[PDB]
């Protein structure tokens, strides 16, 4: 009851044999969890954080040149040997020039020169590498209880926010009034954060790739060292000119701050100051929701008169959301709510908030539902005081069928290898039932009669029997597979 | 004009207070007449540059900024500009950070998924970027190939080669 | 009639009821329009001009220069910066030269020198682009009144000049003494304009492909600028003598007008002195001669003396142009005008200026006419004083037949796609009729009997029946097509 | 030889009145004895060439235009001839356009010999430049053609129609 | 100098011992003072440059080194630097060598025509350069193709495909 | 025995028709010649040189310029001509320069200039071509006697070095003890020599291509030319600065010697001290052996004891070294060296040095052997006290089979067409036997019994009889061919 308005609405409407339900979570892509006799939920990752960064490497953006000594020897005397060459504090080189009888030496020949200078590092340019185990995932969990101050909200707090640390796999998030749900939710099986790096300057920062981050022909200092003397990639900034005699116009290039800032412009700027808001990364979230329970589910069917305050406004996914008030008495009380045909014979739609509850007098109550495309009558209450609400929604049924089926197929594909339980014996049939649900359950529950499970499994065994004794083996394979799918997923959907 | 003894040789520190004037002084080595002639000199600061000033025998002063004629000595001084700022050049080095990505991501699910999608998009582009070749190859195969396997070979190979050929 | 000596004299031998004749017109080519018992017209374009052309990019041709300076520093000092070089108003370069030990700074080595000067230049091109909108055509319309100053006269005040443009669609024009003609024209057929550009130099102009401007290495000015201070590729004119220590004298390239004239030769020269004669594109001009009156068909018959001043000035088409004076009284009157055979049995000529009329006594009249092929007699006047002129035309019958049908074929070729009225339902029949006329009607009216139409359509239906009831299908297809063309084109010719 | 100052340095403007003769002055630095050994010094113009006469104390001058034994200085002068002109003329820059098309028009017409034979000449030029396509068309004509007349007609049609597409 | 009769005219040899000053001498016409604005003058040596000094009466001396007031002559001088050596500068160009004779590649490329013919040339180069694959493709075509034209078709398709995949 | 560590080695074992070995000799390769009743020898090349080279063309690199003259004449006055021009020793140019009325002459216009100067040149190249005739080849012959300095020694007294030149083809060399051996060959079967030319400067040299050697744009001199008067393309070294007034300042291009060191480096370097390294091109050579016998054979076998100094060394060709030391008494003596198989019965291994001898006791002999790849016993000495040193030799017998057969095949193939003596009638049999014995001879010798020839030719005629009277003609052709090869090649081997 928190994610009514965001574009990436998703629904998972299946359960496992051991109630080990599996979800994917992405930035901005909330999820709604349905279940039978159990409270429904809404899951989202609200903010991604990367705490305790690892200082990968450091760059000296600007340079200072000091204590620049230099010496030379006449030809055949060998290179001069000062004490700065051994010390890495000084960056330096040797070369040769023609010297001889003209300029002091004996004969014209290529005598050696050594040219050394202290390299002082005025300013730093920090690099941060995020490892998979350093992702602190902030997850918001909100029930479909009946709250009001979460619809189209960000801080709306009736549920709980939990910081998942991948070192701690199992975690207990105590949802108020309903108990707790076990959190076994890993980012490890998501995309690998192996090639993302953050450049940090003063307080601002950008995001850029690792290979690019290291390719830069700049001063190159390791994370472990602190003094900076152990200095690598010497010749990036000190550009010695051609040595005439002994001196050469040793000068460090100007500050690269402006140049590299101009170059880095256009990359992914990150306002790191409010945290490492990484915009990518799957979270693969396995949950035992059996510990969770609905304190409100079994309250008495609710008798008194019942009225509506605000009228419907459509949502992005196209779901009924009604704020309704209860003028009667008997609170707390289980409120009737059904979505009937216009002749009040057979039920069409589905309601998200299983067993809606009204445990407070003179308060709005949020009721959620999802009809099909077609005229329908939301029937509320019991006579005296019956409420009938005509409703219609646009679209094509096949549109939702293909949309939901393809969305679930992609969800299972990403929630695939290493994710769905294939190694766990006994639950293998349950795991394949879950998978077949996540792909074909839209077709099963919507297209194929809704359904009354007993009679449709009878039809399922009928189609299996016709398939096995068919005039063609191709049709036999094509039809008995669907029939066994129907039977097994009817045994499943019953749960 | 300040003399020290480093590496068994004299070291001379000079400031701009004696800029544009010959290096004259007196020590036990003799009457050490000497001259500094380059104009790179700046005021006294931390950017210390050094030299060795060679010893005259007969030649005219040449090939060296400094020139002494009594005993080889090392002259060092400051080079920073008058505003107290180190030397520097405006030249700059960097690259293009917009787009780069060769090979990444997990090992297998990425392999399967991106293989399916890349083959799908590649073949689909070949089939829509150059459609008529596809249908003509399909009908030609259906007419010519004796067996469905042979026909498959025919039009799959034609659809593979034609868009690359065209 | 104006057009004598113009090689490309196109003909329209006939008119229909709709009279929606779409004349082709091209540079250096006149057109003659016939019409049964209606005034006969001569069409020309006298002058193509694109008024108010746009300016693309100016090019420099003759460079003054001043304030040239050479600054330099000793090696190991960095090439000096100048207040001169920071402004685009100047042109400048940096270079490296070996300053020696005697050369001011006694430290021999290779160092930088900055050399540069002001660059404002005197004579400049005028580059210009022409759009389809700005195309203005100047159309000359003349009647065949046979006024004396017509042969080899273009701008003489005898006809009408109209300022046609695609921006304009309809405008009536007045032909003095012959009524009104509507310029409902359609200048649609611009050849191509993306890759053609106009150039002007003081008092001369040229046409050249756009790539030639885009690639010619000379100084630039984009059309927007007006100060003449910002220039692109400005360094090409300045050529620097080899650096000479601290001397670096700059020189430019001198008079380029001669180089332009000798190199640009072979491109399309345009005589802008008389305006810009754009020899490009054809004109596809629809004219309806429904409301064009003829003054003199009702006049009496000439009965006086008859005399010839000058004999035929033989034309490229062998068309008799008789400049003849009628001292006889009674004017205005209709002229006897027969073209007869050797034996003088039957007439087979084709006079051009319908209703040859003398407006006033003691005045010459230029009668235009096209005799048959071979020898023949021209009969002017009536006995007594009957005037006979023998004349021979060298052309061959089937020859001139095939070339005139080919002229019609070309006219329909340019008057082809999108031109002939295919959209107008019901008028599609008339459009195909007029097409068959403009191609095969020469054959119809000059070879097939002339013709008295009733008997020839009878013969045509006979031919069609024989072709349909023939022994071979190829001959049937060959002959029934000719028959149906004969029938329908005859019905058109009657109108 | 009018003297001013720019960038804190002296700046003498010489003319023909003092040409090829030793420049002399008395300034704060002292007795300034410059030699203007240059070449193009004529009467004053608007092509204002400028120069640094460098400070040279005693050494052997070489590879210079003008020098002064007292201090570095600026000198300037013109370059135009006596009568008056920009400078010496040269001829340069390489350039030539395409060559035209006019009074011919670009459609098959006029029955002319050149126009009539252009199409055949282009066909045979294409055939010479495209032997492989000619062989391929001949093979197709052979396979499809049941009669020699149909064979030749189809070969001619293919060879004539293939270039017209381009 | 040495006023000799060279080529039948007066001829002088001016050295560096006097420089940047007008010479004076005597001839049959009288006393002649000679100007010498040659800036690239050195001391006498083998490298003897020679002039034919003109005669000017009152016109402005322009674009010339030498001139007098009475008569023409022939002034010469050396150009050796202080060390006494000839003229000195670098560089010129020599074609970089390598091993093996390269005569298989000349002329630059027309983009459109060579792009069009890239496939035709590439198939020929590839089919020539790999006779082994030619044999395997031929054998596979021979086996698969039931009748002759199927065999040829499969062969030519594979030969066209093989370069493309590379 | 200097081929240890030499990769390319062939164990040619045989004598040709005229009892002359056919050496294949390549730089950095080995040859070893064997035959029964014939001491083994080692044939090598150690030095290649070219003497009395021809000077194809002399290049003088550094140019000095003297006595330069320049003169000019005003427009229309004439074109000057100087006697200096006629003498070709000067490089001369004509030119055009503007003169003027105020410019020290009479009028405005382009007057002519002639400027030219002497062209001396001090430093010079030396480019020479080497003909096949002028070459000399340093062959060296070594005996396999096992002496201490006769193993892997580059300066041992044992070896004898001879030089080979075509001018003295039939030459006789002497080997200590063994006697006289004949030198005779023309090695011209190698790569073409006309395509290469050698430059030399002072001491360094470079191998380059003739056309490149002539392309380098510098002054020339024909080979016979030595006077320095004639000079071709002498303009490039003498750069004429821009035309200017009456002057053409002649600039002398600098010595390109540094440029040549910059360019030639990378090409094929050569040092004259080591002689030309024209390793390209095989050297075929004839070498008769009839005039040599076994030296030391008369020495009796000694029945003392044998000791081993160094362990069983391994070379790069499946061959074993044994330093056998004789602690007993009775030296010198004929070495008993033999092989046995696992059954201690058959002599299967192949020996290198026939009848080795000991110079003196306590001076061991370096016996060399080639057993087959497998397990065998090198029997040193004779019982009692024999030493049956076991030895496992890695590899596959088919390995050496294919390797030796292929190497001999390529050896006779490069020396194939126009090389092996097929023309000689009667000697065609000897040439066929030569081809088989160079290619198939290892089959007779190594794998087929060792061999004692009489018994194996009996076996071979038996195999021929079996193959002829066989059940299959394919097997007949496969077996009788091998049998006749065996018989005829055994007859050849006996020779």
């Amino acid at each position: 009851m928190r994610c009514i308005g965001i574009s990436n609405r998703d629904f998972v409407e299946g359960v496992s044999g051991g109630s080990w339900v599996d979800i994917v979570l992405e930035h901005g892509s909330c999820v709604t969890t349905m279940a039978k006799n159990k409270p429904t939920l809404d899951f989202e990752l609200i903010k991604t954080e990367a705490k305790q960064p690892a200082t990968l490497r450091k760059y000296c953006i600007e340079a200072k040149l000091t204590n620049t000594t230099t010496d030379s020897r006449c030809p055949t005397q060998g290179e001069p040997s000062l004490n700065e060459e051994q010390d890495k504090r000084f960056v330096c080189k040797h070369s040769m020039v023609d010297r001889g009888w003209g300029n002091g030496c004996g004969l014209f020949g290529k005598g050696g020169i050594v040219t050394c200078a202290m390299f002082t590092c005025k300013k730093n340019m920090k690099g941060k590498v995020v490892q998979p185990e350093n992702l602190e995932y902030t997850i918001v969990i909100t029930p479909h209880s009946g709250e009001e101050h979460a619809v189209g909200n960000d801080t709306g707090k009736h549920g709980k926010e939990i910081k998942i640390t991948p070192q701690s796999s199992i975690t207990e998030a105590e949802l108020t009034g309903y108990g707790t749900v076990t959190m076994e939710c890993s980012p490890r099986t998501g995309l690998d954060f192996n090639e993302m790096v953050l450049l940090q300057m003063e307080n601002k920062a950008w995001l850029v790739h690792r290979q690019w981050f290291l390719d830069l022909p700049l001063p190159w200092l390791p994370g472990a060292d602190t003094q900076g003397s152990n200095w690598i990639q010497k010749e990036t900034l000190v550009t010695f000119k051609n040595p005439h005699a002994k001196k050469q116009d040793v000068v460090v290039l100007g500050s690269q701050e402006g140049a590299m800032h101009t170059a880095l412009t256009g990359a992914t700027e990150i306002q790191m100051s409010s945290g490492n808001l990484l915009f990518t990364g799957h979270l693969k979230c396995r949950l035992r929701m059996d510990k969770l329970q609905l304190k409100g589910m079994s309250y008495s069917m609710c008798t008194g008169k019942f009225k509506v305050v605000k009228e419907i406004a459509e949502t992005q996914h196209g779901t009924i959301v009604i704020r309704v008030q209860y003028e009667g008495d008997g609170s707390p009380c289980k409120i009737p709510f059904e979505i009937m045909d216009l002749e009040k014979r057979h039920v069409l739609g589905r309601l998200i908030t299983v067993n809606p509850i009204v445990t407070e007098k003179d308060s709005p109550v949020n009721i959620e539902a999802e009809p099909p495309f077609g005229d329908s009558y939301i029937i509320i209450g019991v006579e005296p005081g019956q409420l009938k609400l005509n409703w219609f929604k646009k679209g094509s049924s096949i549109g939702q069928m293909i949309e939901t089926t393809m969305r679930g197929a992609k969800r299972m594909a990403i929630l695939g290898d290493t994710a769905w339980d294939f190694g766990s014996l006994g639950g293998v049939f349950t795991s394949i039932g879950k998978a077949l649900h996540q792909v074909f359950g839209a077709i099963y529950g919507a297209a194929f009669s809704g359904v009354s499970w007993i009679m449709k499994i009878l039809i399922g065994v009928i189609i299996t029997w016709i398939g096995m004794n068919s005039r063609s083996t191709s049709l036999s394979v094509s039809l008995v597979l669907v029939g066994v799918v129907t039977l097994y997923l009817g045994v499943m959907v019953q749960a | 004009f300040h003399l020290t003894t480093r590496n068994g040789e004299p070291h001379m520190i000079v400031s701009r207070q004696e800029k544009g004037k010959s290096l004259l002084f007196k020590t036990e080595d003799g009457v050490n007449m000497c001259t500094l002639m380059a104009m790179d000199l700046g005021e006294l600061c931390e950017d210390t540059i050094t030299y060795k000033c060679p010893f005259l025998k007969q030649n005219e002063p040449e090939d060296i900024d400094c020139w002494c004629n009594s005993t080889s000595t090392w002259v060092t001084y400051g080079t920073c500009t008058t505003t107290g700022e180190h030397r520097r050049e405006k030249r700059s080095v960097a690259l293009v950070p917009h787009v780069g990505m060769g090979l990444e991501t997990r090992t297998e699910t990425w392999m399967s998924s991106e293989g399916a999608w890349k083959h799908a998009q590649r073949i689909e582009t070949w089939i829509l970027r150059h459609p008529g070749f596809t249908i003509m190859a399909a009908i030609l195969a259906y007419t010519i190939g004796t067996t469905h396997f042979q026909r498959a070979l025919i039009f799959i190979l034609l659809t593979a080669v034609a868009p690359s050929m065209t």
